[PDB]
């Protein structure tokens, strides 16, 4: 018995990721052998790291957190480093809009299970982690309940499959902070302390956890390792455009009339997502804008992007929230402005105070109270929050509030 | 009968054991311990936190930073039951106004706000990664759909 | 090195003792062994007289679990009543359905087993011993290969051990897929390298058994309690469960439980506590229709609230526990049974041999509805006349599982007739 | 006329020597001689014999006791598949029709090639796992058709 979850609607077009997370309901280890789960394990287990690591960069998997790092590359670099090194699950899923982890999660656990194995095998890690954010109850519930299962299997443990390779796997909650979804603030979660990011270099894979080599990935990235294992890099390759292949999970909520999580190759468009797969729009309406979680906003002239990590494509996490003509752009930035706001650590300055001012300054433009100071002391804020930054937040907590100034001026010279 | 040093009750101390015995080093359960302390007693009292400061061989003020840090985390209020609503983007389009205003006629509180039996606590989240199934709230560990208020008012009966 | 592919059995325990290590399925080794204390129970052995060892085993109320709970004390008091030399013999054929208890000791703790061996030989002034494993567990042939091995290399056996003037040598021999050479003296007969025949006894193998001298045949289940029972004295032994019937006892459970596996439990756990306390209850909460005692006994839904001990009502055996849910035909599983000694009979007996093989012969016909009438008398009469001459145990009981079964459930073996 | 080859015959004779008597070891040598040739050659009897000191006919009739063996069929894997209660309840017939699908046998028989055997067994002490069956020494739970595929696929 677990808590309440509500039944996020599921949709596959390739039946990998979400072969079994498209029903909504857990699917425990019996189910999952009968899929033919841990086969990729045990095939992984009579490879070398290195040929794991070399298949793995080779299926072109890159990274399913926001700055879709190639992952084998990524593991290269740990495994330069002198061990021991650890191996973390980022399960902290927060950005606004994106939902697609936690179906994995909560549905399939043992696919993520079975991909942490495998890549901390493959770079020699003994312990893992995941790291899941406190408001997924559930989702801890059932990863603790489907590592037991997988202890009882022996697929976790010491000399696993007689392979003479150790592993456990310790599930940490976090407890109310989407910046300790940083790969570094996360490590300082892990280790007791609150979510500050630290100064990169060094990166994790150099000096991560205590101070060890430490590769961070994302639920997604780790759920594809199965796959590439079982079929073998080529196959997997062959799976949607050569350059970016093999699935993606997006999240799209909003103004559609089918939101839920979608399983598509990445040479999908973003007019097919919502149009195509999402079922339209609600009410027919027109749409307005797309908000890549609370990254980017695309405009309606921008529907026909790929959805791939490419410069012109849609990339980030494949978050698409879409707005329709009759959505205030204003009243939108103004909840993602209080967003940043309520997410900034406080280390550098122009972040705390940026981040602060901007939904401050915009509540007021939003409620017509702002004085012509306000606003253009809001044009400035926005524009300096980055400086001194030492993490992603504060490069970006302006970005997709200015793109709505660019894209949308007429509905913005209404509130002035 | 005069106040003495807070100590944890047996059954709350032997889960809390659990979890700084669980992971290689005792300081990272701090979370998980956190948690279990507002589980058992509706919020973090202040006085707990000494007591549990030694029992993760950390000083005080390393607790005290945590626990103002993290957001789950109440010092102040007491409430069995915390309903988590969220107010971020897409919640917000698609109708978080409408389930503030059902939990204001069901239960006379607004966010941030505990009713007076100390039952229910509003507390005003960021996005809960539901956002599908917008607009979305949690009671404790619990989470779903707002659909109306005859709907709201069907799911808050459970909780007693 | 490596070892063939082996089903990970889960595992569990309430006392900690025999499945300490084994309730983590792999191989422990010497030295994780040592790292919990093993081998130190040798040690204390060594500086003990072997008549002290008998009677802490006799005192402990250890009792046999190789199916007929013969008290383990006792047994060894018989064998070193008559001229040495001696031998011991460890018998790992476990062959009977539903039961795979011994297994789990010998592929993840071996040395649980071999420290029991060596403690139990010297009790017994037994200088070569024996394990006699089935030939459908190559693994723990492998297995034990290697922790014997690993065992000489640590000093624990050969001549002189640890100073003591006591030698061993311990033997692997393989069976080759009789369940009959579980049977104490067909094993011998196999062990002496010929057909898996039972003898007739009297006598006993305590008295003539391999190569006629005095031979203690234990099952692994009971020799791994004897490492415990030094290691803590029998006082502490015969406090872990109810004093007549102490100590720790494997139950290995399976069919439509949701939790199928090994369970070290005392022996006042009743059979209802196994199904739903420890192995989680029946698969869809599907009523308990029959539990197999193995392919010995069969119990109705009227019968779960027995203790899992020796005693008259109790359900004894090997704690072998199969669970058949309401949907389960009786009469389908019955065949099944049947099969099995067809199967089994070695054929020495005359009653035995053509009973076995005409019981399952006529429950077929039944089975598939074409049973003339007269078969179904000569069904009735077979079953009851299996036993007649018969020299052991199989023969004894090749009929009782069934005879129970048209007993207890009548109204579905009507159906068929 | 029939000789085994010389380092099958130091294993026969590390068997031999293993045990304080030479015919102890009668089980282990036919083993080695089944491992080796894929089935017991009727015609490895008469020097093995020789070199336990048994006569002949001790040894034929070890070999006609003992279900492990077979003088019949060569296969290089067998699938020993169990056949009682536990498995049968829980699913054999599962096992059995996925093997046919695979291999296109039936219990008893051999594919052309000589690479599979199907053998119907009692039980396996595994019932905690039912279905299971082995491929030579290797032992499994069947799960399904597709995990049963993938298994077979490891031995060529
Ligand atoms: C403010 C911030 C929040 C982040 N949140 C997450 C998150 O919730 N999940 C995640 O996997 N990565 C998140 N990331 C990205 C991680 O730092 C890191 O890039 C990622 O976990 C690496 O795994 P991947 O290569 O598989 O994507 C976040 C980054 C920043 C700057
Ligand atoms: C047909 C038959 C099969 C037997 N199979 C086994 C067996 O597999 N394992 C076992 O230890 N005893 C088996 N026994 C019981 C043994 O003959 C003997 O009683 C036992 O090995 C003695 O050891 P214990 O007193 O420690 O139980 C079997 C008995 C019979 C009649
Ligand atoms: S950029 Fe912002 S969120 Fe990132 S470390 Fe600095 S203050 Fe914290
Ligand atoms: S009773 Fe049956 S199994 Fe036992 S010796 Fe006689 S024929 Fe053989
Ligand atoms: S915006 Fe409310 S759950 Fe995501
Ligand atoms: S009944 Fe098949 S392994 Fe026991
Ligand atoms: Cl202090
Ligand atoms: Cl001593
Ligand atoms: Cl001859
Ligand atoms: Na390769
Ligand atoms: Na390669
Ligand atoms: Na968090
Ligand atoms: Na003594
Ligand atoms: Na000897
Ligand atoms: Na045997
Ligand atoms: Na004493």
């Amino acid at each position: 018995s677990y808590p309440a979850i509500p039944r996020i609607y599921a949709e596959t077009t390739l039946n990998m990721l979400l072969k079994r997370a498209k029903k909504p309901r857990v699917h425990s280890i019996d189910e999952y052998l009968k899929d033919g789960g841990y086969q990729a394990l045990e095939k992984a287990l009579n490879m070398s790291p290195e040929e794991i690591i070399d298949w793995v960069d080779k299926s072109t998997l890159r990274g399913g957190g926001g700055a879709g790092f190639p992952t084998g590359k990524k593991w290269k670099f740990a495994v330069q480093n002198p061990g021991p090194r650890y191996f973390i699950c980022n399960a902290d899923e927060s950005e606004p809009g994106t939902f697609k982890d936690r179906i994995i999660i909560e549905r399939d656990p043992h696919l993520l299970i079975e991909g942490i194995i495998i890549s901390s095998y493959a770079i020699g890690a003994n312990e893992a982690y995941i790291y899941i954010r406190g408001e997924y109850p559930a989702g801890y519930y059932i990863l603790r309940d489907a590592i037991e299962e997988a202890k009882k299997k022996g697929f976790l443990g010491k000399n696993i499959l007689g392979s003479g390779f150790d592993l456990e796997i310790y599930v940490a909650r976090g407890a109310g902070a989407y910046i300790c979804g940083e790969e570094t603030a996360l490590i300082e979660s892990l280790e007791g302390k609150r979510g500050h990011p630290r100064l990169k270099p060094p990166y994790p894979v150099q000096k991560g956890l205590w101070g060890k080599p430490t590769v961070v990935n994302n639920v997604e990235t780790i759920a594809n390792v199965p796959f590439i294992i079982s079929m073998g890099w080529e196959e997997y390759r062959y799976i949607g455009p050569s350059d970016y292949a093999g699935p993606k999970l997006f999240p799209v909520s909003g103004k559609v009339k089918k939101p839920g999580v979608y399983e598509l190759p990445m040479n999908t468009t973003l007019r097919e997502v919502i149009f195509k797969y999402a079922g339209g729009t609600l009410g027919n309406k027109k749409v307005k804008a797309v908000f890549s979680g609370a990254l980017d906003c695309f405009s309606s002239e921008e529907l026909d992007i790929p959805m791939d990590y490419s410069p012109l494509g849609f990339g980030g996490t494949g978050t698409v929230i879409v707005l329709t003509e009759e959505d205030d752009i204003v009243e939108a930035a103004l909840k993602i402005a209080e967003f940043y706001e309520h997410e900034t650590c406080g280390q550098c300055t122009p972040c705390r105070v940026g981040c602060y001012e901007q939904a401050n300054l915009l509540e007021k433009i939003y409620k017509g109270e702002a004085t012509e100071q306000d606003w253009e002391g809001f044009d400035f804020v926005n524009r300096n929050i980055q400086p001194t930054s030492i993490c992603g937040l504060g490069a970006v907590a302006g970005r997709l509030i200015r793109q709505t100034l660019e894209k949308f001026p007429e509905e913005w010279e209404k509130y002035r | 009968m005069f106040k003495t040093e807070f100590e944890f009750p047996e059954e709350l101390k032997t889960k809390l054991q659990e979890h700084i015995n669980y992971f290689p080093k005792k300081r990272q359960a701090i979370l998980l311990c956190l948690h279990e302390i507002q589980n058992y007693y509706g919020y973090i009292p202040p006085e707990s936190l000494k007591p549990l400061a030694d029992m993760l061989e950390l000083p005080l003020n390393h607790v005290e930073g945590v626990v103002a840090f993290y957001d789950m985390f109440d010092r102040e209020d007491k409430a069995k039951y915390r309903i988590r609503v969220c107010v971020s983007i897409v919640c917000h389009l698609m109708g978080t106004n409408k389930l503030l205003k059902a939990l204001e006629n069901i239960l006379g509180i607004k966010p941030g706000e505990v009713t007076p039996d100390g039952k229910f606590k509003i507390v005003p989240v960021q996005c809960l990664g539901a956002c599908s199934e917008a607009p979305v709230f949690m009671v404790n560990d619990d989470e779903y759909k707002f659909e109306s208020e005859v709907q709201l008012n069907e799911i808050l009966s459970r909780y007693t």
